[PDB]
């Protein structure tokens, strides 16, 4: 279990139902193409207004492993960039996403190569196949500590609650319904 | 060695010429290399936390602040303190502010006009802006007397504030009162309700934590119902 | 199978496509589902939008009778609603973010277009049917969606609706029922001149068994967000928009009982129903959290 | 609280008399610690009660039930406790006052903490929302404390059951709102088709 498991952080995500539903229909979908759970990977952006953090949208994105390792295509990501700076102007990159389980050594390796693109990214992860009763969304900031000599990178993970959007508060509940004014 | 001795005459140099953020950066890098002693990486870290905390104000100063509060060994230095409390928007006290100008080399407590001090103008408005998350409303002479300064100094520099667009309020000068953005109402109504559900959720799942048993026992009644 | 309709058969697709049974029927697209991603994004696009008409390209596919929509992504485009064929502009954009998509494992191609209609209800207006009369013409099977966010919003119900228009010249057969919205002054000419132009389609949702699974789970915390909701003052300058309008109505059915269009005051009326409707809806959420969170005591 | 429970109560079940004694000390005079609903029940502290050190366990009780005036008018019995003591006691005196209601007045809070001048008491409510205690804002002009959250202290196995009190009478309360709606979508239907039947009766007299 090698993650951090101590102080807190920035502790204020907002997270918004849209980024859940994303990341649900990109599992499905490459499921559906592979006929097999296949780990999905992706782009968190949306705002940050001082210590708060609101997860507005996200994107797929494009990466291969080399040998056991996976690489994040970063040329991939500045030209998305270029793409969604043109629709949501107001929005940046504030981390990623990818499906499974606790964090393990290969979430850290993708972590890094993001923080070559963002100083202090969020890592959010879903499990799709949960066995337990609460929402399998989790989501971790980054600490770098120093172990017997060796400066090695963490998670810590963050609490984080859900966005109080009117539009898509019913949105959701009808999705979720999916069936007099009063 | 000796290319790590210009990397850290480099950061010495950016400090000297003012340049603190950029300084902080160089300084905050030499604290992870590992063929550096313990000892000499603190001494590169408590001067990144110093430079960071002399920075001028904005998002790359801020940035920094949460890189160096979210490292553990920042808890050794003795400037710790101040890092956590600008970093989470607490009221800095004169007293706190005299020890850490102590630990500041004579370069870095320059000096703007009548002799006072970057740093001390900084830590008014920082103090004035974290008041304002405190209070809905505050005369000058309290406002001056918690942040150890004349009543005059906290309106004038509130005044700038809110002219600058940095602090949201408006000032009474008839009562001597500035009013800090309340955003009270109905809004913070269904906030505080939110709270108390969010509150629920909490208590519900700590008592499924800490005893699933009864949980169960209890969850099959409200079905039986 | 819940999750059958995400499964892309690229070479059906190519058949349908080269078949062309759209051609040998005007009313032959009845059906519109979209994908729960897809209504979500487009809703929170136009929420984003504001009071302003923001609009975006829709990937999907076809199925018999149906459209299918999968997903959506908005397009950085000036004069919606005043320039026909808007989209135009962003082609270059399209093309590299479909391009790019395809890199992800996006295979479903533009299917139509969605636009925002801010407080002026689901329809489709002058620039909107020449805008997809041509869409009809060279990029058929395509199918035009528009979505009010901010009557979404008042009326507590998603208002959508998705259309496709009738060639230049070819009229309606007989049966038009027509579901009755309130359409401001402002825009009910133009509305009435080209609101035969075009037909509605069946709209449907779905969603995958993941999707039901996590916004099960999702409702075990998001509950708390339907008891704090505060709709009243969150779009508040829509309702008293309505009323100037609403307002103006009267003024138009009081000339018209004046001396000497079919019966101006009953339509007025309502209208000022259905704005008070949805603001005594509104009043009856606030009362309700009154009831559950004030009322209680020591 | 949440490590210095288990922090200190590793210590406290290898602790002895004098040594649990002076670990009150402690656990008063430290950061953070403001419920002490483990550290009482503990059997190595109820030796301490009506022995030796007895004022020491009436001086815990006093800081896990108890208020600041409850302190000054047995001073004179229990042991002397230093400023930052005496300000935690008094944060838990205005958690007491949050807990009975949520605009305190300064004049209720400068009589029950037994301060002079008014920055005295905004810098301790500043030291109580510094320290995770309480959140909320202060107005000075109408000199009253806004409570947003307050956090709890007391215990009591025996007054458990007004918790309860509370709880059902929201419970009743639920209750009440739920069938109300039940039954106004109820009349909303029973209106409904009733017109609609009372239009078909109408339309019905067309035809004649
Ligand atoms: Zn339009």
């Amino acid at each position: 279990s090698v993650m951090a498991c101590g102080v807190t952080g920035s502790v204020s995500v907002a997270l918004h139902p849209l980024v859940i539903l994303n990341i649900s229909d990109h599992w499905i979908r490459m499921r559906s193409q592979e006929g097999r759970p296949v780990q999905v990977i992706g782009a968190l952006i949306g705002k940050q207004e001082g210590r708060n953090i609101e997860v507005m949208n996200s994107f797929e994105l494009l990466s291969h492993t080399v040998e056991e390792k996976i690489i994040i295509d970063k040329e991939y990501y500045y030209t998305k960039e270029e793409q969604f700076k043109q629709v949501f102007k107001e929005l940046e990159f504030l981390g990623w996403y990818t499906t499974g389980g606790p964090p393990d050594p290969s979430d850290i390796h993708v972590h890094k190569q993001v923080c070559e693109i963002i100083e202090s990214p969020l890592f959010l992860k879903l499990n799709p196949m949960t066995k337990h009763t609460d929402l399998p969304v989790s989501v971790f900031e980054s600490v770098i500590d120093i172990i017997n000599g060796e400066a090695t990178m963490l998670f810590a993970e963050l609490t984080y609650t859900l966005a109080t959007e009117e539009a898509e508060r019913i949105g959701v509940d009808h999705v979720a319904r999916m069936t007099s004014t009063v | 060695q000796l290319q790590i001795h210009y990397k850290v005459c480099y950061a010495r140099v950016l400090d000297y010429r003012r340049k603190f953020i950029e300084a902080a950066q160089r300084y905050n890098e030499l604290s992870y290399k590992t063929i550096v002693h313990e000892s000499e990486r603190l001494e590169a870290l408590k001067h990144a936390l110093h430079c960071t905390i002399l920075a001028s104000a904005g998002q790359q100063r801020s940035r920094m602040l949460a890189t160096l509060f979210k490292d553990e060994r920042c808890q050794q230095l003795a400037a710790y303190g101040i890092l956590e409390k600008m970093y989470l928007d607490r009221i800095i006290r004169g007293n706190q502010l005299q020890e850490f100008a102590a630990m500041l080399m004579p370069h870095q407590k320059a000096t703007t006009a009548d002799g006072s001090s970057i740093l001390d103008r900084a830590v008014i408005e920082h103090n004035l802006l974290s008041a304002s998350k405190l209070y809905n409303n505050i005369t000058f002479e309290e406002l001056g007397a918690l942040l150890e300064i004349p009543a005059a100094k906290a309106e004038k520099i509130a005044s700038q504030m809110i002219t600058e667009g940095r602090m949201n309020g408006f000032i009474d000068q008839i009562d001597g009162i500035v009013h800090f953005e309340t955003r009270e109402a109905l809004p913070t109504w269904d906030k505080q309700i939110q709270s108390l559900c969010f509150q629920v959720n909490n208590l519900l799942e700590k008592i499924s934590q800490t005893a699933p048993e009864w949980t169960a026992q209890a969850m099959e009644a409200q079905m039986a119902q | 199978s819940i999750d059958e309709i995400y499964k892309y058969d690229k070479k059906q697709q190519q058949e349908i496509l080269a078949a062309k049974p759209w051609t040998k029927d005007h009313h032959y697209f009845k059906y519109c589902k979209i994908s729960a991603l897809a209504l979500l994004k487009m809703v929170m696009h136009a929420r984003s939008g504001g009071n302003l008409e923001v609009m975006g390209l829709m990937l999907g596919k076809v199925d018999g009778e149906t459209m299918i929509i999968m997903d959506s992504f908005a397009l950085p485009v000036e004069g919606t609603e005043t320039r026909v064929n808007a989209q135009a502009a962003a082609y270059e954009y399209m093309a590299a973010y479909i391009e790019n998509a395809k890199q992800v494992g996006r295979l479903e191609n533009a299917i139509g277009w969605y636009h925002s209609h801010p407080g002026y209800g689901c329809w489709l207006s002058g620039i909107d049917v020449s805008t997809q009369m041509l869409n009809q013409q060279f990029q058929e099977p395509f199918v035009a969606v528009v979505i009010d966010p901010t009557r979404t919003i008042s009326a507590g119900k998603v208002n959508l609706g998705a259309f496709r228009t009738y060639p230049k010249g070819y009229k309606p057969p007989d049966e038009g029922p027509s579901e009755y919205q309130t359409i401001p002054l402002n825009k009910i000419e133009d509305f009435g001149v080209h609101c035969k132009q075009y037909y509605a389609l069946e709209v449907s949702y779905f969603k995958s068994s993941l999707d039901r699974k996590l916004l099960e789970l999702l409702w075990n915390k998001y509950w708390v967000n339907t008891l704090s909701s505060s709709s009243l003052l969150t779009n508040a300058d829509y309702t008293t928009g309505q009323v100037f309008d609403l307002s103006e109505k009267l003024e138009q059915s009081e000339a018209q009982l004046g001396r000497g269009s079919e019966d101006k005051l009953a339509k007025a009326t309502r209208d000022s129903c259905k704005t008070t409707i949805e603001a005594i809806h509104g009043l009856m959420s606030q009362v309700i959290k009154d009831k559950l969170f004030n009322q209680i005591n020591i | 609280t949440g490590q210095n429970q288990e922090q200190f109560l590793l210590l406290a079940k290898s602790a002895k008399g004098a040594a649990l004694a002076t670990l009150i000390h402690q656990v008063l005079e430290a950061p953070g610690v403001y419920v002490f609903g483990e550290l009482l029940d503990m059997p190595n502290v109820r030796e301490l009660a009506e022995s030796d050190f007895a004022s020491t366990f009436r001086l815990l009780t006093v800081f896990a039930y108890g208020t600041y005036a409850d302190y000054l008018a047995e001073a004179r019995n229990l042991p002397p406790l230093t400023e930052a003591q005496k300000n935690k006691l008094r944060h838990l005196s205005v958690v007491t006052l949050a807990a009975k209601v949520k605009c305190i007045p300064y004049a209720v809070l400068l009589e029950a903490l037994a301060l002079r001048n008014v920055r005295q008491l905004e810098d301790l409510v500043i030291e109580a929302v510094y320290a995770d205690v309480l959140r909320g804002s202060l107005d000075q002009r109408n000199q009253r404390l806004e409570v947003d959250y307050s956090i709890g202290r007391d215990i009591q196995r025996q007054d458990l059951s007004a918790i309860a009190r509370t709880l059902q009478e929201w419970c009743v309360g639920c209750e009440v709102v739920l069938s109300g709606i039940e039954e106004q979508v109820s009349r909303a239907n029973q209106h409904k088709e009733q017109q609609l039947g009372l239009k078909q009766q109408i339309e019905s007299e067309v035809a004649n």
